[PDB]
């Protein structure tokens, strides 16, 4: 099982902060890597879900927390807080998916510990024209009742120039 | 976590993070370093997670016996296809199709590091003290070698 994904990501945040010493340092590389991850993961979500495209923010919310997260993570997390124009939502989550466990004393306030699902997201949504903003807004971890990460609706990006 | 998960982070981690500049051999030593490193925590981790009987290995031949069958079976799926020893603290094992270089090579062996700490620190958590190197002996395979310290 993916005891070894959750082990593999914990292996990477906790080597990131002993190279860094800055966790917002270490919050960046997440990111980057994640979208870097999330640009090569479109391309396997898509060729294994027969998912087509969504025609609205909406649908694409529907995907990603009913068919991605589940496929990868299995999990399903709920739609909420959607914003009037339709253009933000919010994934809530029981738990902090990538991670189970902190340290006490807390010595990364800063540090977003699954930071790179941002990443992902952002990149995978990108391979597919629609530029977009997630974050944690809530974090078991931080102590919120659950995690929450907001997804925000950019721009479609533009064919060409 | 899909094992598609694991294998993109694999990737990304040796491709982006820990990809050597190839400014020098420390740069090199170092980015190898951190992927073997980790790999030695996540192979400490396999061992407590899914092996609290600890007791009931009892020698070196049955760890390594364990490693080739349980251990590689929780990473790859599948175990080792063939374990060789010296019988003087040398073991050799060769994954005929290993799963990591899958994602042309040019820096494959970059691609064996953290493998070669997954084994290490497994070894580690089941009381082996071990140097872990390994090479592409012939694409897509692989032979990881196991010196066992005094
Ligand atoms: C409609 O066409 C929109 C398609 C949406 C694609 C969804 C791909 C996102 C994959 C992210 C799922 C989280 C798992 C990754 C954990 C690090």
């Amino acid at each position: 099982s993916s005891e070894l994904f959750t082990l593999t990501y914990g292996a990477l945040v906790t080597q990131l902060c002993k190279d860094y010493e800055n966790d917002e340092d270490v919050n960046k590389q997440l990111d980057k890597m994640g979208f870097n991850i999330g640009v090569r993961l479109i391309e396997d979500f898509l060729a294994r879900s027969n998912v087509g495209r969504c025609h609205d923010f909406r649908e694409t919310a529907d995907v990603i927390a009913k068919v991605a997260f589940k496929m990868y993570l299995g999990i399903t997390p709920s739609i909420t807080n959607w914003s009037p124009a339709g253009d933000e939502f919010s994934l809530i989550l029981e738990n902090n998916p990538l991670v189970d466990f902190v340290e006490l004393p807390d010595n990364h306030s800063s540090l977003i510990y699954s930071n790179l699902l941002c990443g992902v997201l952002r990149g995978a949504l990108e391979m597919v024209q629609m530029a977009v903003e997630a974050k944690f807004v809530q974090d078991t971890l931080k102590g919120d009742g659950v995690t929450e990460i907001r997804m925000r609706f950019i721009r479609r990006i533009e064919d060409n120039l | 976590a899909d094992e598609a998960l694991f294998l993109l982070l694999h990737n990304e981690m040796v491709s982006g993070v820990y990809k050597s500049a190839e400014q020098g051999e420390v740069e090199n030593g170092r980015c190898i370093t951190k992927l073997e490193n980790m790999g030695f925590r996540v192979g400490q981790g396999l061992i407590e997670r899914f092996t609290k009987d600890t007791a009931r290995f009892k020698d070196e031949l049955d760890i390594m016996k364990f490693i080739c069958k349980d251990f590689w079976t929780t990473v790859f799926k599948k175990q080792i296809d063939n374990l060789r020893t010296n019988h003087q603290g040398i073991y050799v094992l060769q994954d005929n199709k290993f799963r990591l270089l899958t994602q042309y090579l040019e820096h494959a062996s970059k691609y064996l590091a953290f493998t070669c700490g997954l084994i290490r620190g497994g070894l580690s958590n089941l009381g082996i003290k071990s140097i872990v190197t390994a090479e592409v002996s012939s694409m897509p395979a692989c032979k990881f070698q196991v010196m066992i310290q005094k």
